[PDB]
């Protein structure tokens, strides 16, 4: 079919569009064979060339809209490694960015789009690492704290409480002092928008971190003849500041959370004091 | 305003919040059972809030 | 009362909001139109109390 599009090569439509770009852009399209066409990314990041790459020089412009075509058509990953394809890194950061924000803090479910979407960005990660391979350094910062984000929501999920907390303390996300909360609240501004949108569930995963470790406190009865009465009262202490300190920074920050989750935030504390 | 609007929960007039006064009505079990959960759940946590708002004040 | 239930607090403000402010007016008007000189269903009744109740813990 391609060798018959060829043909139209020096053809334009009335708004002066190829009809050979237009005809190619439906076919890979249509086909799915995009590797066959189009050519594929190596793990070195060289492009293996493709069918197309016979006929034209400027790959690079077929390519970019057929990732158009199949963004407008919902194919989302498709576009991606098309756009990939089109040699932008930066693209595919910014679109795994987009794709990983709001799957974060979802459960993993066998065959969920976030285990599919994690997937995907481990192996794009593994890869860039080993190709030396970096992007804009926002974006490349945005994109691994989304994949520390997904460690931590994972972690948290499994009831691995004890291990949540020591990632969310390494990521600095959130205040775990009252000390730290200025601070935190300048910090916020400089994050990107696809980090914003999960604090709401970073902030209440934190909370009820640090409410399963007080229950767990509280829990320990006497039994344990051994252990010195006043490093429990400085622990109980410690994750009281600990909890006013995310709800402090929760009314500082110029972000408009939802009520629910104000309201879950105040409750717990309330059921620590 | 706070303190107003949680005591009109907390102080709900003629038998208090999420309870019925017309009994003359058939029974749902499913809906008699969210409603007293609803009140464990809503009016400790409405007092607390309170407390809360009242202490820090 | 199933969002309630759940700590949904902004999900059961959008439901609440669906509901017209004249809806219970409305629901009173429509009773005394139909001739009735009795009081509301008991059904009825108990359902503006409990939107009542759920308006102000909203």
């Amino acid at each position: 079919a391609l060798q018959y599009f060829y043909f139209l090569r020096n053809e334009k439509d009335n708004q002066g569009e190829s009809m050979f770009l237009r005809c190619v852009s439906e076919l890979v399209i249509e086909s799915r064979e995009f590797d066959m066409l189009l050519g594929k990314l190596e793990k070195d990041g060289s492009r293996k060339p493709g069918a197309i790459d016979k006929f034209t020089r400027d790959t690079k412009t077929i390519i970019n809209k057929v990732a158009s075509v199949a963004e407008n058509k919902g194919l989302f990953e498709e576009a991606a490694k098309l756009y990939d394809l089109a040699k932008n890194p930066d693209k595919v950061l910014e679109l795994t960015n987009k794709l990983l924000s709001p799957v974060v803090s979802q459960i993993s479910a066998p065959q969920s789009n976030r285990e599919r979407l994690k997937n995907m960005a481990l192996a794009i990660a593994e890869r860039y690492k080993s190709q030396g391979v970096s992007a804009e350094k926002s974006i490349n910062s945005t994109f691994y704290l989304l994949l520390d984000l997904i460690t931590f929501f994972d972690e948290y999920h499994a009831g691995h409480i004890d291990l949540s907390f020591d990632v969310i303390e390494r990521l600095k996300l959130v205040p775990l002092s009252q000390d730290s909360v200025e601070e935190r609240v300048a910090a916020f501004r400089n994050f990107s928008d696809e980090i914003r949108h999960n604090l709401s569930e970073i902030l209440l995963a934190t909370m009820n971190i640090l409410f399963t470790q007080y229950k767990r406190l509280k829990g320990s009865g006497p039994t344990t003849l051994g252990r010195p009465q006043r490093v429990q009262e400085d622990k109980d202490s410690v994750l009281r500041s600990q909890a006013r300190a995310l709800i402090t920074f929760a009314g500082m920050i110029p972000y408009r959370m939802s009520g629910d989750t104000n309201a879950r935030l105040v409750q717990m504390e309330v059921l620590m004091n | 305003d706070v303190k107003e609007k949680i005591y009109n929960v907390l102080l709900f007039v003629d038998g208090g919040w999420m309870v019925d006064v017309r009994e003359d009505t058939e029974e749902d079990p499913e809906r008699s059972h969210q409603m007293v959960l609803l009140r464990r759940l809503c009016l400790p946590m409405m007092c607390f809030l309170l407390h809360t708002v009242l202490h820090n004040t | 009362r199933k969002f309630l239930a759940s700590k949904k607090h902004e999900a059961a403000k959008e439901v609440f909001a669906k509901i017209p402010q004249d809806s219970i007016a409305e629901i009173y008007s429509q009773w005394e139109e139909q001739a009735m000189d009795s009081a509301l269903p008991a059904e009825d009744d108990n359902a503006i109390r409990e939107h009542l109740c759920i308006r102000a813990y909203l």
